[PDB]
RNA sequence: UUAAUUGCGAUAACGAACGAGACCUUAACCUACUAAAUAGGGUUGCUGGCACUUGCCGGUUGACUCUUCUUAGAGGGACUAUCGGUUUCAAGCCGAUGGAAGUUUGAGGCAAUAACAGGUCUGUGAUGCCCUUAGACGUUCUGGGCCGCACGCGCGCUACACUGACGGAGCCAGCGAGUACAACCUUGGCCGAGAGGUCUGGGUAAUCUUGUGAAACUCCGUCGUGCUGGGGAUAGAGCAUUGUAAUUAUUGCUCUUCAACGAGGAAUUCCUAGUAAGCGCAAGUCAUCAGCUUGCGUUGAUUACGUCCCUGCCCUUUGUACACACC
């Protein structure tokens, strides 16, 4: 059931991008980050995209992703 | 009659017409390394034994 | 007087709708747009808002 | 705690009214095969007369059921307040009846038979073989029984 | 009526030589091997209940199980 | 340590107050019983006849025990249930309401139960008393 | 001034709240003792509390337990459910936290609703159906 | 060992019944062997249970049924025809009720005769109805041992049920009699018929 | 405060529901003073929509 | 792959928008805030009953204080988190573990492009045109009819009993609703087998009805499988109630009557978790009438966790002499 969106998986990799240093790792954190920086209206959405992040992060400490 | 105890390596996709079959990797316990497929009713998983009535014996796809 | 709250506030919604009403069949060619009521100490206070404010005046 | 027994000295399978009051039966629930008499005023009947609930129909000494059958035809007599019988106030005379066994019914025709003569809506619909309680009939009831 | 279930002595005797090491004493049990029940079968058994041998295990409303002394 | 009716398995208490009760005499008979339905919307009358209106009584008595304030129309609801209307469902039928009163105003007349301020009925000092000695009893039967 | 807290079960709609306090040992449900209850099939279930982790700890702890809306089999699954956390919170406040910690595991190995409030709730109903999620009889003839 | 009371003293049968044996409705889950290999893991017993009524979330996933107490589902399969449907206290006494019968009869532990009544009633080779086209016959096939519990669970209950219907015999000594058919394989029995009859027709469609 | 109708007008059609619904906040405060001061108090800080509403005295 | 043109990907497309999602309402958690004699407690006054030691259950808005339960403001909280498998090591799916919550967290509200000769001109002082327009198809009274029965079908209710029936007794809900110009909801006291009267009240309402002590249920008893005490249709008579008016029983109650039906053929509906089903209650209409309806709780399963075999829909490739489109 649960697949994330473009408005998800987009912001992710943008945020990603532009803070790779000082977007890390843990859950919490993350979160907060996206709160200080991204402009995120809802509160569920911007927990997905922290969620997404941290999910993204965790990916990298096992080799280089693509996009 | 011979009855065997069957232990289930791995789940081999349902099939069936309806999809009310399992077939199923099964490996018998007290004669271990023989990979005999068969077809199953009900909830099947990994490592449930199954008592069945022909030790040897081919279940292919019910069509 | 003495008439259940939620009555009441059921019935002043119905007075607005009315009053909406009958702003839209008289101020047409005014050109009537919104209606606000403000239940104020002593007094009642519509405030209208429609194209034409110097017809509506007279 | 303790069974009464009795080998067989009460005899059982009886007659009371005519028709069959058969045994094994309650002394209250066997008088309902008698027409007339339902349940509760059966058991009213029986409270009157004072016998054990817990027995059978089968068995009672013949002075019991002599009073029952007293109790029964004459109500109003006794300590039965005769405000739930079938005809209060009556059809004709104006008293406390209530009909028992082979009359109610032949009571009942005659009622019928009285409304049909006077030609009410309800002896028509009798007539006829419908439905009286304004109980519609676009459906219900298709087997004329 | 289909019978087993009337009154008796004959029934009440043969009840009483039918408790002492025994397993079944149930009413649906009296029953079935032609004898007594309803709110009958229970008081036989109390009958012998009374005087030791029978004892109750369950007392439930309908449904009543019992069991010998020993 | 100290007995309350409170403390005592409810049906066994009731029985025992209906036990006390029939000893006792005192009660005043209406004399409805053996006539009367209980609850309006019911098939039979009572399946004791001689008696179980003491039962009622006691069972009434042990709810205003329970309570600060019983009535009628309360007892009534409590009492009743669902009335069989035939080919129709079934539907909460309060009970009769006179038989009610009539029990009330025995246990008045007893010195057992007490009109009350706002309205309604209490508990009497005796009453407790007898219902606390009751109790007492039934513990020392179950002992 | 005496050791005392307040903690409550819930099942359904049926909320429980028992006050778990210093002293004898006393276990009431709505002014009536634990003895009763009186689903009494289920009267077991309200035990389950007391035996699993034993008699030694209600010594000192004493419960006085209201317990008001569901049903019957609710209330009482509610009361265990109060009484099991009862014990534990005053364990956590006034005893010790590994005596607790062992509590907690007691109650944890046999049954999950003791310390955790169960998740499930009423399902709306809605148009064209009876219940939830069951329509009304559609024909084609 | 040491009975300890409190302030509201509780009945002397509960305590004793405590700390060294969590026993079910009045005896012991202890002892009580799966006597098969196979429908371990898919009977339950082992976790000592005090009622056969616990509050549950065993539909939610998908083997979550498989870790459910057996006289828990035994009691539920019983709850069936809708007049009954719900009521599941009187399924539990019902129970409770069988369980006595069958200490009475025969001794043991119930449970243990109640186990093996599922053991011996769960069919070990069913029948799909398999066409290759719209023919109405029959392909042989294995059993799952969940699907074999489960059927076996069902089949008692419906003999019951049966039996039941137009009888003195109050359910529950009817529910007995048919465990203690199954556990001493009789024939005599419905369920055991029934897989019997099944068996038969997978022999034949073999 | 509820209110079920049919979505139709005419009634034709698959039985579709509205559940229209109108939530009431209702909130009370309680001061001991002299009521000069209450009214004062309660004379300004008033929003359109909000109902003000003072029971006074004992 | 997913519930999804949801994504991962492959790639003459690249980046976008609507729909899906996001959202919002609600249902779940909050010993963390902010609060309360229109919520609930604690101690303590007086006070009732107990054992009688201090202790147990009570009645009182007598004090003082508290906010766990309560309500509802502001927040927080879950993001499939942590780990393990599995898969181009992708999107994801599966399994533990922790957790209030791990099926889109549960349920909805909203809902695109294009349409249908679908339904309404019996919701409209929405309405074209046509008819009609004073023996009016305007009206307004009066009675009747919509409800008639050889008969087809469509939702439903009651049941065919022993998992029961009937009597006691035990005894627990959540949504609601409720009048001053009327006659609303109506406790408590007396009268009545009921239905009902009556006097009095309390309430424009978290305050009173109402703890809606609702049913199903649980406890002990009477019948034990017989169209039987299963079941309740027709009936007959009376007593009530609403209304100006009850026959064509409005309905409520009382006694009596006891019909059809021992689980239903050809068929076929609904459904995957607090769901199915059982059971009431509730508002809606309502002067009066519930077998209907939107909600609500109460009791609570069985069985998949899948597949295209059937059925319908969608897409792809094909054929077409159809494009009012296989009627
Ligand atoms: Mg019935
Ligand atoms: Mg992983
Ligand atoms: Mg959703
Ligand atoms: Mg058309
Ligand atoms: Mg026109
Ligand atoms: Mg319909
Ligand atoms: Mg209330
Ligand atoms: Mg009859
Ligand atoms: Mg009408």
């Amino acid at each position: 059931g649960r697949v994330r969106t473009k408005t998800v998986k987009r912001a992710s990799k943008a945020l990603i991008e532009k803070y790779y240093p000082k977007l890390t790792m843990d859950f919490q954190t993350n979160k907060r980050l996206c709160d200080e920086i991204a402009t995120i209206q809802s509160k569920r959405l911007r927990n997905k995209i922290a969620g997404y992040t941290t999910h993204l992060m965790k990916r990298i400490q096992k080799g280089p992703v693509r996009g | 009659t011979p009855v065997t105890l069957a232990k289930v390596i791995k789940v081999l996709g349902r099939t069936g017409s309806r999809g009310g079959v399992t077939q199923v990797r099964v490996e018998f316990l007290e004669d271990t390394t023989r990979t005999i497929v068969r077809n199953v009713k009900g909830p099947v998983r990994e490592g449930d034994i199954l008592v069945l009535m022909e030790s040897e014996r081919e279940a292919r796809r019910l069509r | 007087a003495i008439i259940s709250k939620k009555r009441k506030l059921v019935a002043d919604g119905v007075f607005y709708a009315e009053l909406n009403e009958f702003f839209t069949r008289e101020l047409a060619e005014e050109g009537y747009s919104g209606v606000e009521v403000r239940v104020t100490p002593t007094k009642t206070e519509i405030i209208i808002r429609a194209t034409k404010v110097q017809d509506v005046v007279g | 705690s303790l069974v009464v027994q009795e080998q067989g000295s009460f005899q059982h399978i009886l007659r009371l009214l005519n028709t069959n009051v058969d045994g094994n039966i309650n002394v209250v629930y066997a008088l309902t095969t008698i027409r007339g008499v339902g349940r509760r005023y059966a058991n009213l009947v029986c409270k009157k007369a004072d016998v054990d609930l817990h027995k059978r129909a089968g068995e009672l000494t013949q002075e019991e059921l002599e009073r029952i059958v007293q109790i029964m035809q004459n109500p109003t007599h006794y300590k039965i307040p005769a405000w739930f019988l079938n005809r209060q106030k009556d059809v004709n005379d104006g008293k406390d009846y209530h009909s028992l066994a082979n009359n109610l019914e032949s009571k009942l025709r005659d009622d019928l038979e009285r409304l049909k003569k006077i030609r009410s809506h309800r002896g028509i619909r009798h007539f006829w073989g419908l439905r009286v309680r304004g109980q519609h009939t676009k459906t219900t009831g298709r087997r004329r029984a | 009526a289909k019978h087993a279930v009337v009154l008796d002595q004959d029934k009440f005797d043969r009840i009483m030589k039918e408790a002492p090491t025994y397993r079944y004493v149930s009413v649906s049990v009296l029953v079935d091997r032609f004898k007594l029940g309803g709110s009958l079968a229970r008081v036989a058994l109390r009958h012998l209940e009374n005087e030791g041998i029978i004892k109750p295990v369950s007392k439930h409303s309908k449904q009543a199980i019992y069991t010998r002394a020993t | 340590p100290g007995v309350s009716v409170r403390d005592v398995p409810a049906q066994d208490f009731i029985n025992n107050y209906a036990s006390f009760l029939q000893r006792q005499g005192k009660l005043e008979v209406p004399g409805y019983v053996d006539i009367v339905k209980t609850s309006a919307g019911n098939e039979l009358p009572p399946q004791d006849s001689e008696g179980w209106f003491y039962k009622r009584a006691a069972s009434v008595a042990r709810h205003i025990y329970l309570r600060k304030q019983v009535g009628v129309g309360k007892l009534n609801k409590l009492y009743g249930g669902a009335k069989n209307r035939g080919v129709r469902p079934h539907k909460h039928v309060d009970a009769s309401g006179s038989i009610n009163r009539k029990v009330l105003q025995s246990l008045e007349k007893l010195g057992v139960v007490e009109i009350s301020p706002k309205g309604g009925r209490r508990i009497s000092d005796n009453g407790l008393r007898d219902l606390d000695r009751i109790a007492a009893a039934t513990l020392e039967d179950e002992e | 001034t005496v050791p005392s807290v307040q903690t409550f079960g819930k099942k359904k709609s049926a909320t429980a709240v028992a006050h778990v306090k210093a002293g004898k040992g006393l276990i009431k449900v709505n002014g009536s003792p634990i003895t009763l209850v009186q689903p009494e099939i289920l009267r077991f279930k309200v035990y389950e509390p007391l035996l699993l982790v034993g008699l030694d700890k209600f010594a000192n702890i004493d419960i006085r337990v209201k317990v008001t809306g569901g049903g019957h089999v609710s209330q009482v699954y509610a009361i265990r459910q109060a009484i099991a956390k009862g014990l534990v919170a005053y364990h956590q406040k006034f005893v010790d936290e590994q005596s607790k910690n062992e509590l907690k595991k007691a109650f944890t190995s046999y049954d999950r609703t003791l310390l955790i409030a169960d998740s499930r709730r009423p399902e709306p109903k809605k148009f064209g159906g009876r219940g939830a999620r069951s329509r009304f009889q559609k024909s084609y003839r | 060992f040491v009975p300890v009371e409190l302030a509201t003293t509780i009945p002397v049968e509960i305590q004793q019944a405590q700390q060294e044996i969590k026993l079910f409705n009045k005896w012991s889950f202890e002892d009580v062997e799966v006597k098969d290999a196979s429908l371990v893991d898919y009977i339950q017993i082992s976790k000592p249970i005090y009622v056969a009524h616990t509050a549950g979330r065993y539909a939610n996933k998908r083997f979550r049924k498989a870790q459910c107490p057996i006289v828990e589902r035994l009691t539920n399969s019983l709850m069936m025809n809708g007049r009954n449907n719900g009521k599941k206290l009187k399924a539990v006494r019902i129970v409770k009720h069988t369980l006595e019968i069958i200490n009475v009869l025969t001794d043991q532990n119930p449970l243990q005769v109640v186990v093996d009544a599922i053991i011996n009633s769960g069919p070990r080779e069913d029948t799909t109805r398999v066409g290759g086209g719209g023919a109405a016959r029959r392909q042989a096939v294995d059993v799952s041992p969940l699907r074999r519990v489960n059927q076996s669970i069902a089949l008692l209950t419906i003999g019951a049920r049966e039996a039941a219907f137009r009888n003195i015999k109050t359910i529950a000594e009817t529910l007995a009699e048919e465990l203690i058919n199954a556990a001493k394989g009789s024939s005599t029995s419905y369920a055991i018929k029934k897989k019997d009859e099944l068996e038969r027709v997978a022999k034949s469609n073999r | 405060l509820k209110i079920s109708t049919r979505k139709t007008p005419n009634g034709e059609g698959s039985k579709t529901w509205d559940t229209y619904e109108m939530r009431i906040h209702k909130r009370y405060i309680d001061l001991e003073a002299p009521a000069h001061i209450v009214k004062r108090i309660t004379q300004i800080t008033i929003e359109p929509g909000v109902d003000v509403e003072v029971i006074i005295a004992a």
